[PDB]
């Protein structure tokens, strides 16, 4: 167990939402059309 | 259930990335019978009226012209309402076209999906600057 | 005891994850008595006076107002320093309010705590970008 | 007339500046500047494309750069930022272009983390050293 | 009548030696009523206000402060456009107080004095890098 | 509600909005914007490695866009600045990422002036047209 | 006797040596009945008071926080005053942790120990910062 | 006995009331062989040479020629030191006939009569401006 | 022969662009018994004395350490003086190391090589900061 | 003879001078330095 | 053969005496070839070029009309020159009517005469304001 | 060491400390201020209600200092402003307390201008005092 | 040749005549060198300004905020002065914007012009209200 | 003997030389009157 | 032998008369090895 | 004749209109009213 | 319960002579929600900003900064208000920073604060110089 | 159409026009201004030099109101300041000049404090009034 | 034993110290010289 300044045990992972997706987009691809292309 | 603070975070995140990079995908967001007010002064300076739809919503984004559009959010705040929705309040900084920045506030309501859980459609959207009303 | 280059790519992944997603939580990172230097911010841009303690930082991050600072990471050097403490050299592409990719530099040094085995604060944070310099 | 201690962006530049002249005139004698425990890496390159790994020991910086041939090399420094860290020692973050043996300068990116000796005062030797041309890496 | 290809090679080299020489006479090419448009000075850099006059050109031109630009021009094309007159678009590459190598396009539109043969005047001047909008 | 003649800038956008969006959607009535002395470069590169040369008139601009022909393009308009210019026209200046035929996003430059009609007012015609990307050209 | 000009000199330069090399030393300079204010602030904004005797004295000097202190001296005035001490008034710029220099105010009072001939202790000493009065 | 802080700033107000009102009645706030400062320039412009005795005070203040001089006292510090003196820091500006008003610091040495309690005498009186010596 | 406005533009053009890019390559613009004052600050803090001769102006250049020295020209004034030389005054702006901009003069005198015509070297170099003397 | 505004003919032509050289610098020398290096 | 620190030194003097006690008595400094700058402007806005010749160096200081000029000198630095002649460079104050006092910035150069011995006249001369500049 | 002439501010208020200290010490000494053509009031009433009017002359000015008989008298300056006039002459407006023979102070309202002697450089001699109460005017 | 008394009377009454008629035109009692000072207002009301030329009496007027000023004057003192002038000193009440009568002095030294017989302007004019020194 | 402008020496010395004075007193002599009081 | 507090003759000037130096260069062998060049 | 400035001969003296009244005020109730009432 | 003419003499005695004597600790008198109104100086004068709470009315009272502020008072009326409240009306003559005596009104209404019988604080405190109005 | 119950600076300034203007109209009315618990004060001078006390209740106060002959009085208001006070109530601190039966133009000093009247709301009454002139103080 | 705010009874009584005087001045002539005039 390796943490940084006082988050816990996966604090930001949890905080990372990979599944909240909105409107019709699928999950990430908000994402894959903003980065690259 | 995530939070309603970070659903509003990351669907402000979102909505203000997808804003500057596709403004034309900006309706995929919204569903039927969504409203829309996103706008400036009327001929006679009155508040422009809500569009609603998919279609309606998408033809008011493209007569906006967004074009490079910068946010500088200053805040964010998200707070769960009725049937399980979320209501944000967000105020900063845009610029359109690289012109000088111009505060603003915008209102999200976000309502979940009856078919998909985890997942919002803006139901509502209220976007107003300040100059055009101080 | 962890390996400096395992403490060092744990820390640049997590920083940056959490830079993307909130800023107002970087300063979460750093503890008192830390430096914090990034970029140019003054009427020409040239100079900027490095902050110390966790309110400065946060202020400095506040300012500057990150969103959607997306990073692609193209080199990471983590090595052993004094104190048990780790250096990390970074070398990556900076994009900030969906802008283009920009080279950069930054250098973290790192200390333990002390308090808790495998806990590391940001003791230094230097940043640096490719136009400021050359 | 007070003669206080220098400032760690003029102990960094002093010995960025002391660094490279060096470099510049006799590359034999850059062993000097690093310690029993120092690690240094000066833009390496394996055979698969990834940068190369660092040395940890005065000998190894040593057969470093006799390893590569580090002669008559034209430095121009473009940005030295040096700050306090833990120990009282100095971390200095470089930019700038290197030449070795007249070929093109290449932007290069480098890290320097001193430590104080504690035996005599003002005296500090390169515990870190990390050096990268961007043109292996970007 | 010159070839408006001719005049537009003949104004850019001109333009840009003496752009590298002495700035303090830039506004000498100028005239009446005529607009100048740069990258923009401002606390933030966003807005770039344009200027008319010759009084306000070379204020505008002071303020933003050329020295020793260099500047590699990759591509010109002239154009005949209303009264007569040239268009002259350039893209190259600029490097103003020793900077790096920077993208940048630039629109010029002169008109005749109508006084003079062959004489010519910029009455548009919107100059442009990429660094800031892309 | 005072009928303001609209400005510059707003003429410039809306211009470059209608443009972009007609060329996307349908290029072959793209030849009607350009009037009968207008000159035109959009992208060119003749088979000898110079950017290809200027064309001058309407009929030859309808040839011109049935000759790239182009499909389903994208257009992502980063940045337009208009101005007024001589004769009551507008100079617009346009840079954004244009992929014709689904190919990858391409930077280019456009230099706009537009001429008024004369017969009916607030009416203009696209006199000037420069195109160039960027990688034909850097 | 030596001048009270010279022994105030030689004092100035001492003290701020000790003061930037090793603050932790420099609670020996100070005796039993010495007090201490170097312009702190606190609740109500008001300055903060002073500490008596050589403990506390080093307490509060640890306390403030005096890493590598750069200072400046524009002015030093010493005089005589009773049992051969020597009052001393400085007139300078202070700047802690490498920050931006401060003008400061500060009064010495420095008396003779009783016994070690041209021996002098810190029986006062008075600090304040420019900006956190007027 | 009364306090310190009680004593310089009872000294602090009447000294400088007196000064406004009667500035050539203020040498009998001196004794024998006292310290007086106040002054300008010379021919070095740092330093100004010490008056001392109740004549040479008496004159260096008729020199000085305070002509409804508004003071406007910022701060006051009052420490006891050796004898049962007291010490006292001013801060404030110094407006002499109705001009623009100049920061200035002043520092007292109170020492007391022997023959009278609660007698104090100005042993020491150092003035200085801060446009002066910066 | 040119004008001395015209050879003192250029010398300041190509002096400040070459003390950016190539500062060790700066002692070729003096000659033999040539002054170079360019310091401000010593030990006792009065400014700095003169480096005569080539190996001295390079041995003080190269202790001035100058790293991207990035100069802002606001004013250059060439006359004409004996010995057909040419006296210039520049002031402007210096960040070295990409630090703050500090106001500055230099006084140039430039005599004429005799052998070589239309050949001049710098005979007299003054270099003064603000800061130092103000 | 095409100038633009109220410059003479070859005036910004007079206002350069390529011969004008300082030091021991050959003419186009400093250029060469800074100039793609 | 006295020093050229000294010679300066006393040449300010003497011409910042006889600035306010005969303005009109300065034109004896100059000579033939002599030029005068004293930092003017006019409607363009341009700094005021420089006079030639006695007749016209009396009639611009006359114009110039100095009266009770007041006159800090804050740095005066002077060094040797071609045919022994002085170059001093002079950093200072200025009020002119007993106005405001404004910085100033100013080069001499001081030719021999050739016929008696230490016999200087001022060459060249050049000022300027920093508010009029900067 | 420059040796700048006193500034019209300087020379107006040393010559007001100068007048108002001789006038407390030997006011027979008063009339050395004055010169041939000196015009001097001094606050005075003639037996009719009205101010009293003015001397013309030095030996007229001893004539009047001798009638007020000064003696021991206290003087109060709360404003002095001095301002450079024509013929390098300095004109000075004097206000203050004024009790003479010991009674109580009385507010008066004085204006001084000066001229250059002309033999002497930085010789200066009252030309024109005006002196009045305010008790003997509002 | 007229009487100076007067030339006094007449002055002091077609002057507060305009001042309460028509303020904007008071400069037209002035020239070039006159001098005018008038209360104050810099930071509090003390700092009181010199004015020279007639436009910056007029800028000053202005700002001074003359609007039905009424004067009931108590006393008139007028004398001969050098160059054949006049000297008016004049006390009175002045109410300004309707304001209560306050007590002041007024002090005009007149100079003839020259070009005609019995004509004076304002070389001097020094206004000081008796309430805010006493 | 340094001199500068064509200037005699000590020609500013002598023309500067000069002190600030009232009326007819000798530099001095008003404060040697009020040096009576104490 | 003017000494402040209880420290020693000197004891001040002592601890802080140190140079700065980097490795085992004691001050001056780099500038002698720059030297060289001209 | 005696002037001031540039003032002819009674300029201002013609300029001040003491016959101009507004309303129902007679000429110079107003001046009468404002002064020691 | 005491008379509240007696209460209201005792407080103005009270309350004027720790205004003579330390106006740092005026605050004292008031506490919470607690209204504060004096004279007025923001930009010109007039407007008198309200202030509210001990640390508003300290820091008002630390910008009005009375210095040897003097008092006479003419007259003294109190009266009984609700919740057993007093009502103090006083005029007389004030004299801040030594100067004139200056009619004056100050209200003040005193409210028990309950825990302590006897015990009053200042409520409201209305100051106002009468020569200000009229 | 926010209702927004009138800030006591407003209650002030109401107050005093209306309280003024009925005195100067109708003066017999105006007690009914006061309760039954006020306190008032108006001008009082004893005959003994030293001011006239209170009078504390409403039909006194009306006693003594008549006992001062008002008519035709004018009064000019030149400061009028209200602040919020406990149980609701406002503090009005009032300057202006005064004449009673056309006197002069007497400078007075007053000051209010009301009270609500909590049967009905936005309705206060007079529950101390200071009123006394310049001239009987000073 | 009637006091303001957080005054406790002759707190500020004592801080007046009417007794102290400085120079040889004797006590409140100061005030007299300054309150008279």
């Amino acid at each position: 167990p390796i943490t940084f300044g006082d988050f816990n045990d996966g604090e930001i992972e949890s905080l990372s939402s990979e599944l909240l997706t909105f409107g019709d987009f699928l999950p990430g691809e908000v994402d894959d059309l903003t980065d690259s292309d | 259930k995530p939070s309603p603070l970070l659903v509003g975070r990351e669907f402000v995140r979102q909505y203000y990335t997808l804003l500057n990079q596709a403004p034309d995908m900006l309706h995929r967001f919204y569903g039927k019978n969504s409203s829309y007010v996103h706008g400036g002064l009327d001929s006679n300076g009155k508040p422009a009226d809500a569009v609603y739809g998919q279609k309606e919503i998408h033809r008011k984004v493209m007569s906006q012209n967004f074009t490079n559009c910068h946010t500088k959010i200053r805040h964010v705040d998200a707070h769960a309402t009725l049937n399980d929705g979320v209501v944000v309040q967000v105020m900063g900084l845009l610029s359109n076209n690289n012109q000088a920045l111009r505060r603003f506030m915008q209102t999200f309501v976000l309502a979940p999906e009856g078919s998909v859980a985890n997942k919002f459609y803006v139901h509502n959207d209220i976007f107003r600057y300040q100059d055009e009303v101080f």
